[PDB]
């Protein structure tokens, strides 16, 4: 079967932080062999399971978050760390069981005029709870003087743009960031290599 | 090749309104509001005002709140500052510095990388 | 309402010394923290951006860290040259207070 991981790769759309796909594969062998090979990978990061030893692990549910994140901020995508990132759109549990890729993807992103296409999440009432979509347009709310659905002095809305441009820097560039994650269920497992 | 200008201070009398106009180098200016702080003579630097991406929010210190005008000219790519009236605590020196991270639409730069330069305004009369 | 306060404000250490200087807030503001260095009558330019990260340019030997309420620099080998003033401040509440001040000296 062999079941491609290019449809969560080389797909040309990303959500943008935080309506992140959340595809799950089933019935198939990952095989994790072009995971590791490519040397064109910025972070690999496995927490657990070690990176040679995927293939001898038959788990039941693989699911494979994709999106994009500042390029300097990328440590953020780990277990128990907080920021303006986890803290906010898209958390991980502290115990986690999976592995985390990042690319440096700036010919595919960063047009030279300036992309502002990707939205960013940074304003929220309450702290996130791990693996959560959060995909909401409700104005913020400071309290006290809460306005109404309009824009001022306390009232501000919870998105902004990137920005994107081809000289920023090795920060603030875009990076592509996928995030595997292994469950095991009572049910059978499937999901495992050659 | 970044840098920033900053001019019209000096002498000032009570009462009166001079432009405190500072302008950039190049970059792309439209796409980057931002900021203005002043350095009181030997104590420490707070703030002076904010200007948005779009000139769509104007922002300003709590303390000297509503009095204080700022506004950018996009065209000529320069920041003025009037000032509607002075007191015994405007003798500080002011600069005026670039943003880029929850300042505009769009995050190029870390916040308040460049600053340049400052003007010195005591008033006295 | 954000307010900042510096603990040392003030610091003579040796040349070869490492100094760790901190910074706290009240309330919560996160991760946006910068450091500054103000020579007299000269521009205080740019070290640390997020309190995690030296901006493109800066000297490797000063570093930062630190999140939630505390923040921590840390400077490994000053040259005579590093006697400037140092000040930390906070962009994340639209009220962003700058930090008080800590006077560098040289014992
Ligand atoms: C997505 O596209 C890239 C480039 O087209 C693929 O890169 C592969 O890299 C391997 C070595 O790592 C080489 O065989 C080729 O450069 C590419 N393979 C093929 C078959 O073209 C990448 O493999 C694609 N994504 C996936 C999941 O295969």
């Amino acid at each position: 079967n062999l079941c491609p991981f290019g449809e969560v790769f080389n797909a040309t759309r990303f959500a943008s932080v935080y309506a992140w796909n959340r595809k799950r594969i089933s019935n198939c062998v990952a095989d994790y062999s072009v995971l590791y090979n490519s040397a064109s990978f910025s972070t690999f990061k496995c927490y657990g399971v070690s990176p040679t030893k995927l293939n001898d692990l038959c788990f039941t549910n693989v699911y494979a978050d994709s999106f994009v994140i500042r390029g300097d901020e990328v440590r953020q995508i780990a277990p128990g760390q907080t920021g303006k990132i986890a803290d906010y759109n898209y958390k991980l549990p502290d115990d986690f069981t999976g592995c985390v890729i990042a690319w440096n993807s700036n010919n595919l992103d960063s047009k030279v005029g300036g992309n502002y296409n990707y939205l960013y999440r940074l304003f929220r009432k309450s702290n996130l709870k791990p693996f959560e979509r959060d995909i909401s347009t409700e104005i913020y709310q400071a309290g006290s003087t809460p306005c109404n659905g309009v824009e001022g002095f306390n009232c501000y809305f919870p998105l902004q743009s990137y920005g994107f441009q081809p000289t920023n820097g090795v920060g603030y560039q875009p990076y592509r960031v996928v995030v595997l994650s292994f469950e095991l269920l009572h049910a059978p497992a499937t999901v495992c290599g050659p | 090749e970044v840098q920033l200008v900053e001019s019209g201070g000096g002498v000032v009398q009570p009462g009166t309104s001079p432009r405190l106009s500072c302008a950039a180098s190049g970059f792309t200016f439209s796409n980057s509001g931002m900021h203005w702080v002043r350095q009181a003579p030997g104590k420490g630097l707070e703030w002076v005002a904010v200007i948005w991406y779009d000139g769509s929010k104007k922002y300003y210190v709590d303390s000297v709140k509503g009095r204080f005008t700022i506004s950018r000219d996009n065209s000529k790519n320069t920041l003025y500052l009037q000032m509607n009236s002075l007191r015994a605590e405007d003798t500080a020196v002011y600069y005026c510095a670039r943003d880029g991270t929850v300042a505009v639409r769009g995050v190029m730069n870390p916040f308040f990388d460049y600053w340049g330069q400052g003007t010195l305004v005591t008033v006295s009369s | 309402d954000i307010q900042l306060t510096q603990s040392p404000s003030s610091l003579s250490a040796s040349v070869g010394d490492r100094v760790t200087i901190t910074c706290q807030a009240s309330q919560d503001i996160s991760n946006y923290l910068n450091w500054y260095q103000q020579i007299p009558g000269k521009a205080p330019k740019l070290l640390i951006y997020d309190a995690s990260n030296l901006e493109t340019g800066v000297p490797s030997r000063f570093s930062g860290s630190g999140s939630g309420t505390d923040f921590t620099f840390t400077i490994s080998s000053l040259q005579p040259e590093d006697i400037a003033t140092y000040y930390c401040q906070q962009y994340d509440n639209l009220p962003y207070t700058f930090g008080q001040g800590t006077k560098l000296e040289i014992k």
